[PDB]
């Protein structure tokens, strides 16, 4: 599975969760920013690795990081 | 004379191909004047005006006078451009100015390029030429 | 810092490292990155082919050095 | 048709990026500049209303008509004032057509070689001289006033654009009035044009050309107003009509048409004195074309309850396999401008390909068949234009699917049902492509391997294992047992290429029977293979532009996007744009092989010189039947051998073709930098160059960026196409001008 | 489990399920539509949303989520549920697990794979040599 | 006034670049309409 | 371009006089530089204190007899 790590520069804009095509990320409570929310990845087994979340991330550098790892049927996006 | 080269005058191949001069321009003569000018050059085995880039102040017109001409013109160009870029960064409409040139300022910074090298020397003297290394962005390592 | 103070960035991962930006806000609450700095050189951020980036980012007080007042 | 919708002003000229929203914030990065030209003519992005889009399209079409008319006026001016039309008309074969006398600035005048008659200029290959003689022009002042007419016509189109955008722009129902438009374009644009040209054929072109085809030496014939004014000149040419301002047209109004049979003829073949088409046949042609087009422009119901609604024709046509059939295609075609552009570009590309493959084997202009530079140039030009427009039709089909497909209109119609079995369609096209690639190119490389082995009995040749094109040979047979058979009222065959005898004008060959052998079987299956792969790529881009098994939301991503990231294995070039990008190279491959086959087949089996005794000495001496079966033969006797002219071209009238041969090689190899690389490297390198600029306080306000992924691909494909096409162009021109 | 819902009026397509649906896993999206409407399937073509519960079996989770995002949400349908179904018949609710959609912060959700530093404070691979340690470990 | 929004349009980069290029090309070509074939300074 | 237009005399042709001088410095008297090892009287040729060149006749014949590829003419 691919590895999605969320770094504490997250401002909780939810843009990465809204852009995930495979429902990997979610907003969880966190007192580390003004928004009160941090992104999280409970479902990285469903991660395909498209890096749409990093495209959507507005922090510099990115608070969300996708590290492509071992390939499974789910991470390869095979419908077969 | 250098490196086994001879003047085009005592070069048989040169005169042979000068006897068959083509006409580059609309001159009735054209090639004749081209060849009588090329005669002063140092030709070779092929009878073609080879160039030496050596300082060699007798044969300095082959590099050095054109070298000075090019450097002066291109440094004029560069200094004019630098002056314009420095002078539009002051206004907050700089990005508009780089696609829509402020033409009076363009001519103003154009006409002062005639003293392009000397001013740069003062900049090299001053420190208003090169930016400090702690004021410019850099990637990690 | 304070709002409107020109500051230099000491964050290496940042696009605006060793560059100045105006402080637009300092968050009074105890968060890790309270300072909003608004630059004029936009970011790389955006899709491929998109003509723009962000000019606003967040930094800590230990990752920001006040050059002016 | 609304009054003053857009205020004519210079204000938005001062505002670059007005027509979009992302483009009007100032340029922060350099990509903005590229995006500007990337979004200039995408009108459906500019606004979101079909009325404004249609008005913009109308006013842009007026501008394009202006640029075509200024082009036409330029060519007529260069043919009036800077050519040797008259000298060329005096002695056809003895003078090569020419125009564009270059300025003798630095060496340049060497390109003004003599072409005949004291004229020193660039030998042109556009075929303009031949069409001017066919149209009936004798002097050059007619061309000067035709240039004047083209200039004022361009001005008319320009002012019409200004008027129909800014002053009185039409409403949507006008543009969507599709029946009246089709009626006015069949009957009025096409039929009236055809009739008027036959009105120029009957009164101008036939008499002038009948005189020219006898040895009258042009100038001794009257200006073409005399052949309407004075039917005395109409007497000795075709005297079986009364020829009067009332009397002559009465045979038309009384079905007395065999009277007209002296000029409305259906002879066929080529004129044996000129190598062109029989101009009486072209006149009778334009007459019948006019009649059928004015008939067909009376089919569509507009306002008098008479004729068809195209919707009823479409929605009527449905069968048991295709569900609801063509229900909703009316709305699809009357609401989507891209869906119409797809069909119109594909049809114009195919018809340009048809034009290429027709004006070579029926040359319809005097002295064009024995103008081998002209023949090769027009064939190859129309093939290339057609391939480009076909790829563009596929592109706009993909754009329609991404942007203008509504599933609610398209329920169980032909569109919906092809979307529902795209996988079967694409997999079967894939298999056909692999089968054709094997059973054509593997045959070729089998032939190379057998010929290198010294086993020519084991090759696919006419001397080895024969693959005869029996069906094409039978079709060729049927076109020559038919100028007396199944086309009784016709003297000669449709074209000499199907059979007959060597029509030889001057010392050269105009057209002879083009036999088809094993080599022709092989190149035709190669052409079928290349067309099928181009279709495969373009149809995969069209049918999978919206979704796939990999990315089910490509339509949300759009038509022109690089990828959806490195995941799912990697999703680079999934977009319909990128399929068009790949189909451009494959169109290049297809059209290059077609024009190579054309050039070698003409140079080996058709073009050449006739002896006084009547023996054809072909240009390359019939090497095609034995060399074109191996790739080594194509490399040797076509690419190595015929490029001798373009590489020995320096120091003569043809040096510029050698220069452009090299320059096009350069541009093609320049393309591969953009094609093989990616923008991460270039952005990273621009970063260090930005550091250097930052050090000397000279880094610009507009941030330097690498070109985008799509932009890099587009620059690569543009340079690749320009370089390859221009290399082939320079090769073709120099070779067939020095030898033909 | 025991997924209830009428199949939408779809003529079928060659882009639907394959062997993987029957031996490895498949997915189902169940939603409720207030009216009979039209939506584009991710396996291409138009389909008719029945009034009431609609059930669609797709081959990937991403196809179900694309159906939910480009068809259901712009048609004001936000009660869909995406499940993974195994060949033995086991059904697992996947997309709106805790009842709240993932882009709304929900109390009780815990953070997974959150690194308490920045990208710059990640270690160096040279110090992070032969070990299970990677530069992104918390 | 449109005499200021022509001036700004005929001050954009594509027009002024084309103008400056045409001007220097005119200098260079009319240089070679005059005294030709200058591969070296004659000296 | 200038060769294309029938004017090869307009070719910018630059002699590699630095590398030709190096070739002369190895002993090639073809270029007429009269420098080290191509002048028999330079202290590099004679090796004034030790007089122990001894390679030099063979090498000089090698460099100044074009039948080989030892420092070809450029
Ligand atoms: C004011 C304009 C300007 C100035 C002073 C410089 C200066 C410099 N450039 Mg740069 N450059 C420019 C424009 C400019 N450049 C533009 C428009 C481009 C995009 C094509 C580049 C692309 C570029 C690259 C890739 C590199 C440099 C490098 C350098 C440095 C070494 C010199 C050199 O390589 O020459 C070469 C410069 C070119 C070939 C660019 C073409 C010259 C343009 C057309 C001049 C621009 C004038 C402007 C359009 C009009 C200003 C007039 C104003 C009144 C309106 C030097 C400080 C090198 C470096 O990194 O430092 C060692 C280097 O690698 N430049
Ligand atoms: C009186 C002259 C006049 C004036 C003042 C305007 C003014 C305006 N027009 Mg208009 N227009 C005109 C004549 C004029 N037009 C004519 C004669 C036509 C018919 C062709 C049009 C058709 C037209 C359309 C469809 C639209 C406008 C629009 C506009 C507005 C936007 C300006 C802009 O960005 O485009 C300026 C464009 C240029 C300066 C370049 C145009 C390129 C020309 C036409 C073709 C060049 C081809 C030529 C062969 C060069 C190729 C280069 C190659 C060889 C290297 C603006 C207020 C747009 C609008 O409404 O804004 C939202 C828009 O929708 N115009
Ligand atoms: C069937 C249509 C048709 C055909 C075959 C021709 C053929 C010809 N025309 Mg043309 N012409 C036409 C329509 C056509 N015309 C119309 C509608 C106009 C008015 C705009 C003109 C105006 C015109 C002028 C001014 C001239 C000609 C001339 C000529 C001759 C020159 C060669 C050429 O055009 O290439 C052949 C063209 C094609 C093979 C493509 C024709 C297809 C058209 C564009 C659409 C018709 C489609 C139709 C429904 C079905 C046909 C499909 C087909 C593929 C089987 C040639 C015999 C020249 C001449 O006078 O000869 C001496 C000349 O100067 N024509
Ligand atoms: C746009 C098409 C067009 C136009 C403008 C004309 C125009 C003309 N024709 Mg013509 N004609 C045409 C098509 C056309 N024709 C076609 C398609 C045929 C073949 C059936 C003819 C066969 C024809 C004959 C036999 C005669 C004319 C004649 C005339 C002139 C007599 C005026 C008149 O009768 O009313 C006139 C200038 C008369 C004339 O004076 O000939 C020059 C005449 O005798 N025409
Ligand atoms: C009837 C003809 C026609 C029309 C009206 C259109 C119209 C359109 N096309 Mg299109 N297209 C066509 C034919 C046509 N196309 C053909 C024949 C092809 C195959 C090559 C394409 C392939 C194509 C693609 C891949 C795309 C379009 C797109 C578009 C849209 C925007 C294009 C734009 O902004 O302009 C911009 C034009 C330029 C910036 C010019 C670029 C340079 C050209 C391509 C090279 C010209 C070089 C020249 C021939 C010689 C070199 C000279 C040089 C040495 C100086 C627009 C609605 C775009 C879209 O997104 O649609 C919604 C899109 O991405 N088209
Ligand atoms: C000359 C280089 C080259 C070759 C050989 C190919 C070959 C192929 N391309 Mg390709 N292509 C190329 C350049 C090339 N392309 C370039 C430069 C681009 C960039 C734009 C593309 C873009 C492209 C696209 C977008 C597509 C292809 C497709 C294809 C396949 C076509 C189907 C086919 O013919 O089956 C047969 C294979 C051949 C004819 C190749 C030669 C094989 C010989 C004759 C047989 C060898 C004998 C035996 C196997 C040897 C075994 C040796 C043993 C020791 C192992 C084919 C394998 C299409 C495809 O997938 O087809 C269905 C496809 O969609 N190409
Ligand atoms: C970058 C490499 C390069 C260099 C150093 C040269 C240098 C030269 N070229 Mg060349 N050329 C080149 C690339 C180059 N060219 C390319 C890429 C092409 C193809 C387009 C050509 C095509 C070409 C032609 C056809 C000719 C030249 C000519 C010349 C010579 C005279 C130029 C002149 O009149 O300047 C004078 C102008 C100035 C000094 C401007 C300054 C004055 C103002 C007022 C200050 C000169 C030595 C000409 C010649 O006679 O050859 C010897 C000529 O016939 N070139
Ligand atoms: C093909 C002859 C033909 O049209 O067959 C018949 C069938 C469509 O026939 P229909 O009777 O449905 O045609 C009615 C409408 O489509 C025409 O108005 O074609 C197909 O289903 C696709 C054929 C697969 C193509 C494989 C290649
Ligand atoms: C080429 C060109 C040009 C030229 C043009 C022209 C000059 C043209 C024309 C034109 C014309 C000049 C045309 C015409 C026409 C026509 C027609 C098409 C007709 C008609 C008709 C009708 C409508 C008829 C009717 C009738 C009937 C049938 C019945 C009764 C009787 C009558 C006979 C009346 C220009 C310059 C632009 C430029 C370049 C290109
Ligand atoms: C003797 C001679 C020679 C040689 C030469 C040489 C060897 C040289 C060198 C040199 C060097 C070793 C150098 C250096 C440098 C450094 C630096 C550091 C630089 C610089 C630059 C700059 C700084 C610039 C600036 C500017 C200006 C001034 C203007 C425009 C703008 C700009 C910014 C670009 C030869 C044989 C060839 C020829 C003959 C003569
Ligand atoms: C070379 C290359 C670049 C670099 C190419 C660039 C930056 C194109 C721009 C180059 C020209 C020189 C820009 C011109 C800048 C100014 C407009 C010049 C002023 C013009 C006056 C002189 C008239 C990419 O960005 C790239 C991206 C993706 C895949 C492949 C590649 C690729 O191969
Ligand atoms: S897009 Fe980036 S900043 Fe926004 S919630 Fe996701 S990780 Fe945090
Ligand atoms: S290589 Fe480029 S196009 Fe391919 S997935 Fe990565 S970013 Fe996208």
């Amino acid at each position: 599975a691919h590895t999605v790590k969320i770094y504490d520069t997250c401002i909780g804009c939810t843009q990465c969760v809204r852009a995930c095509p495979t429902d990997v990320l979610e907003m969880v409570p966190w007192d580390g920013c003004k928004a009160g929310q941090i992104a999280s990845s409970p479902r990285t087994e469903d991660c395909v690795g498209c890096k749409r979340c990093e495209t959507a991330c507005p922090t510099d550098f990115l608070s969300i990081r996708v590290y492509l790892g071992a390939e499974t049927t789910r991470s390869m996006g095979l419908a077969y | 004379d250098v490196a086994g080269l001879v003047p085009c005058k005592d070069s048989p191949a040169f005169q042979k191909r000068a006897a068959a001069a083509v006409n580059t321009t609309a001159d009735p003569a054209s090639g004749q004047k081209r060849f009588e000018r090329y005669s002063q050059a140092l030709c070779g085995e092929d009878g073609l005006p080879h160039l030496v880039v050596d300082g060699r102040l007798s044969r300095a017109g082959d590099f050095l006078i054109p070298s000075a001409l090019f450097l002066f013109i291109t440094g004029w160009i560069g200094w004019v451009g630098r002056a314009y870029l420095i002078a539009v960064r002051n206004s907050g409409e700089a990005n508009e100015k780089e696609i829509i040139i402020d033409v009076p300022l363009a001519i103003k910074c154009m006409l002062t390029g005639f003293a392009w090298p000397l001013a740069a020397l003062k900049e090299l003297a001053s420190g208003e030429l090169t930016a400090k290394d702690n004021e410019i962005t850099v990637s990690p390592r | 810092v304070q709002r409107g103070s020109k500051v230099r960035i000491l964050r290496p991962e940042s696009y605006w490292y060793n560059e100045i930006g105006t402080v637009a806000s300092v968050d009074q609450s105890g968060i890790k990155y309270p300072v909003i700095v608004r630059f004029d050189k936009v970011n790389y951020t955006g899709f491929s082919g998109s003509a723009g980036g962000v000019n606003t980012n967040n930094f800590a007080l230990s990752e920001v050095e006040e050059v002016s007042a | 048709v609304d009054n003053d919708p857009v205020p004519t002003s210079f204000e938005k000229w001062a505002k670059p990026g007005h027509f979009d929203r992302t483009l009007a914030r100032g340029p922060q990065t350099t990509t903005w500049i590229w995006n500007l030209h990337a979004l200039a003519h995408d009108f459906d992005t500019h606004t979101s209303d079909l009325e404004d889009i249609s008005r913009k399209i109308f006013s842009a079409h007026f501008g394009h008509l202006a640029v075509v008319f200024i082009w036409l006026s330029g060519m007529y001016f260069h043919g009036a004032k800077f050519s040797n039309y008259e000298a060329w008309l005096a002695d056809p074969t003895g003078i090569k057509p020419s125009a564009q006398v270059v300025w003798p600035i630095v060496g340049q005048g060497i390109l003004n070689g003599d072409v005949g008659g004291g004229f020193h200029g660039i030998q042109i290959t556009s075929g303009l001289f031949q069409l001017w003689r066919a149209s009936g022009i004798t002097n050059e002042f007619q061309l000067y006033c035709t240039a004047i007419g083209g200039l004022v016509m361009a001005g008319l189109m320009l002012f019409a654009g200004w008027f129909h955008y800014h002053k009185r722009a039409p409403k949507l129902e006008w543009f969507q009035n599709v029946e009246s438009m089709l009626n006015h374009h069949l009957a009025g644009l096409l039929g009236l044009g055809s009739l008027g040209w036959a009105g120029h054929q009957i009164h101008v072109s036939l008499p002038i050309n009948q005189l020219l085809d006898a040895g009258v030496a042009a100038k001794d014939i009257p200006l073409p107003h005399e052949f309407i004014l004075n039917p005395s000149l109409m007497a000795e040419l075709y005297p079986n009509i009364n020829w009067g301002v009332f009397s002559g047209v009465i045979p038309f109004f009384t079905f007395n048409w065999a009277a007209y049979s002296d000029f409305l003829t259906f002879k066929g073949g080529l004129n044996p004195v000129t190598g062109g088409l029989w101009l009486s046949d072209t006149a009778h042609h334009h007459v019948a074309i006019a009649v059928l087009f004015i008939i067909a422009g009376h089919m569509y119901r507009t306002n008098w309850g008479i004729g068809h609604s195209l919707k009823e024709i479409l929605e009527a046509h449905k069968g048991p396999f295709t569900g609801t059939g063509h229900k909703g295609l009316y709305e699809v075609l009357t609401t989507s401008w891209h869906a119409q552009l797809a069909i119109n570009l594909a049809m114009m590309g195919s018809l340009s390909i048809i034009v290429a493959q027709h004006m070579y084997a029926m040359p319809p202009y005097p002295y064009l068949a024995t103008d081998y530079p002209t023949q090769l140039s027009l064939f190859t030009h129309h093939m290339w234009i057609g391939g480009f427009l076909i790829v563009g039709g596929a592109a706009h089909g993909a754009i329609f699917f991404v942007r203008d497909y509504d599933p609610a209109v398209n329920q169980n119609n032909v569109l919906d049902r092809v979307l529902r079995h795209r996988d079967a369609i694409i997999s079967h096209l894939n298999w056909v492509c692999i089968f054709l690639g094997f059973h054509s190119f593997g045959l070729y490389v089998h032939n190379d391997t057998m010929r290198a082995f010294g086993r020519p009995q084991d090759m696919f040749s006419d001397t080895g294992i024969q693959l005869q094109p029996v069906f094409a040979q039978w079709v060729q047979h049927l076109h020559t047992l038919a100028p007396g058979g199944t086309a009784p009222n016709a003297a000669a065959t449709a074209s000499v290429a199907f059979g007959g005898d060597v029509v030889a004008v001057g010392g050269k060959v105009a057209m002879m029977p083009i036999a088809l052998g094993t080599a022709d079987f092989l190149v035709h299956h190669i052409h079928a293979f290349t067309i099928h792969v181009t279709v495969l790529i373009l149809l995969k881009g069209v049918l999978f532009a919206r979704s796939s098994r990999l990315i089910p939301d490509k339509a949300n991503l759009g038509f022109r996007f690089p990828c959806d990231g490195p995941g799912r294995g990697g999703t680079c070039q999934v977009s319909g744009w990128d399929h068009v990008f790949l189909g451009l190279f494959w169109m290049y491959n297809c059209i290059s092989v077609v024009i190579f086959h054309f050039s070698w087949k003409m140079q080996s089996d058709v073009w050449g010189t006739v002896a006084p005794d009547g023996t054809v000495s072909h240009i390359t001496g019939g090497n095609f039947a034995q060399s074109a079966i191996t790739i080594n033969g194509w490399l040797r006797d076509f690419l190595w051998a015929q490029a001798s002219q373009v590489i020995g071209s320096y120091g003569s009238a043809l040096s510029a073709y050698g220069l452009l041969f090299l320059g096009a090689h350069f541009v093609w190899a320049f393309s591969l930098m953009f094609l093989f690389s990616g923008r991460g490297y270039w952005q990273e390198l621009i970063e260090s160059i930005v550091w250097a600029h930052n050090k000397l306080k000279v880094a610009p306000a507009i941030q330097p960026r690498a070109l985008s992924i799509i932009q890099g691909r587009a620059v690569g494909v543009a340079h690749y196409l320009l370089g390859g096409i221009a290399t082939t162009w320079a090769f073709f021109l120099a070779r067939i001008i020095s030898v033909g | 489990t025991t997924l209830t819902g009428q199949p939408p009026l779809y003529g079928g397509s060659t882009g639907g399920l394959l062997s993987k649906a029957d031996i490895e896993e498949k997915y189902a999206i169940t939603w409720t539509s207030p009216k009979e409407q039209v939506f584009e399937m991710p396996t291409a073509g138009a389909a008719v949303m029945r009034e009431g519960e609609n059930l669609v079996y797709l081959a990937r989770k991403e196809q179900c989520l694309a159906l939910a995002a480009q068809q259901l949400r712009p048609r004001k349908i936000n009660d869909y549920k995406i499940y993974r179904i195994f060949p033995d018949g086991e059904t697992v609710l996947l997309h709106p697990k805790d009842g709240v959609f993932p882009e709304k912060v929900n109390q009780g959700r815990e953070a997974v794979n959150t690194v308490p530093r920045s990208i710059g404070q990640n270690p160096n691979p040279a110090q992070l040599k032969f070990s299970g340690k990677k530069p992104y470990d918390p | 006034m449109q005499t200021k929004h022509l001036l700004t349009y005929l001050s954009t980069a594509p027009v002024l670049a084309a103008l400056w290029m045409t001007i220097t090309a005119g200098i260079l070509i009319e240089f070679n309409r005059f005294y030709p074939d200058l591969l070296f300074h004659p000296l | 371009v200038v060769v294309a237009f029938g004017t090869p005399e307009k070719q910018i042709l630059i002699e590699p006089v630095f590398a030709q001088f190096i070739q002369a410095a190895h002993g090639k008297l073809l270029y007429g530089f009269d420098t080290l090892l191509s002048n028999p009287d330079s202290i590099a040729a004679t090796a004034w204190p030790n007089y122990g060149n001894v390679w030099l006749p063979g090498w000089l014949d090698a460099i100044n007899s074009g039948n080989n590829s030892l420092f070809l003419t450029i």
